[PDB]
């Protein structure tokens, strides 16, 4: 599901970012999530929050993922849907 | 079989981010104007769900309705010939490019949901037998 | 040496489609009449090259963010702006919600920043 | 450079630069990966794995396969798409938007 965050089902953290409309027989878009620390445009690698914890929305090493590997939601980002829709945008349309 | 529910559900969700589009194209000048004075993309979605929009001439294609998703709330969609927004379809409306905007263009989006519409009662008659 | 003038050409392009961006909200009205009247998308653009806009002049101020590729034909031409048709596909492309107050400011503002860097890339050039 | 179509130099065969010019990665690049057609039925969407023609062959974009390349892993420029350029916008939009 779109904005949700999952794990993989085997030891780490990734956020759907695909349309629930849009059907991908078993593969489903992902961007992955890198710890926000480490990162000295902000507005193409959106900051996150998950528990007490920040991280990169990785935009640049977007990916398709078989669902089969789609472990746990950790968590929902719905609510930054603009921000992260707006960093999806500026990389194909540049604005 | 489930595999008609699961193809009935997908078609009604598809469908209803598409009617969104319709009504929202049956009446965008005062949809535009809203947009425009709004001081951001929040509010707008706000503004958007909070007053209903007249069933253009969408009224008649949107007419005993199954298109509608089995979770979408009774305060929702077509409630006495005004269409309510879901946050969710606000979004979508707030989402469109400017060249979807075209005649052409237009019509595609006319013509996508027709066939779910299509789809969904052919689903349902499925169901029946 | 060799990257400022990377910096330079990096800023000029993108100065280029915030010009028109910006010009395309300073004209929202017509634009949008223009569009939904344009049978296609294809159509809409041509007719956004064709007949040029008022302008955003003020802060349009120098002769340097324009792109050094950018044909004569082009950019502001007696107080009106003439579109690329690179330009006229980024208006095309424009989200709805890009036309809200606090979204038609952050243009405005990344476009003055560009021309505020393309200014001291220059005195860095000249110097 | 958007719409330009590489080689790689594997996998595929051909690859599209969809990402923005006016957007720096650096070293990086968003590429959506070119699919002999025949490797596909004629059922699927035009709309989001659009068709184009490349050379002598017809090529499919497999859109779900879009992943960013190393430009060290980038060869020659084989071919533009650019008249193709609303078909594979909304290829990427319809998959983020659904629309």
């Amino acid at each position: 599901m779109q904005f949700k965050v999952y794990t993989y089902k085997r030891e780490r953290l990734f956020v759907d970012v695909q349309s629930d409309i849009i059907d991908t027989p078993g593969r489903r878009m992902v961007i992955p999530l890198a710890s926000a620390r480490l990162l000295s445009s902000r507005e193409l690698y959106p900051v996150v929050h998950i528990g007490d914890e920040s991280w990169r929305m990785m935009t640049t090493d977007m990916a398709s993922v078989p669902v089969s590997v789609i472990g746990e939601e950790v968590a929902d980002l719905s609510h930054r849907e603009n921000d992260i829709k707006n960093a999806i945008n500026l990389m194909f349309w540049g604005i | 079989t489930r595999r008609t529910i699961f193809e009935l559900r997908k078609a009604r969700d598809r469908a209803h981010i598409l009617e969104a589009l319709a009504v929202a194209l049956a009446n965008i000048d005062p949809i535009i104007e809203l947009i425009r004075h709004a001081p951001t993309p929040a509010e707008a979605k706000t503004a958007l769900v909070a007053n209903p929009w007249q069933l253009g001439n969408v009224a008649a294609m949107l007419e005993d309705d199954a298109a509608r998703p089995e979770w979408l709330e009774p305060e929702f969609g077509v409630r006495d010939g005004l269409y309510y927004l879901t946050e969710q379809q606000a979004q979508a409306i707030l989402d469109l490019r400017l060249q979807k905007l075209t005649g052409l263009e237009h019509e595609k989006l006319l013509d996508e949901y027709k066939e779910l519409l299509d789809q969904i009662a052919e689903l349902l008659r499925i169901l029946g037998s």
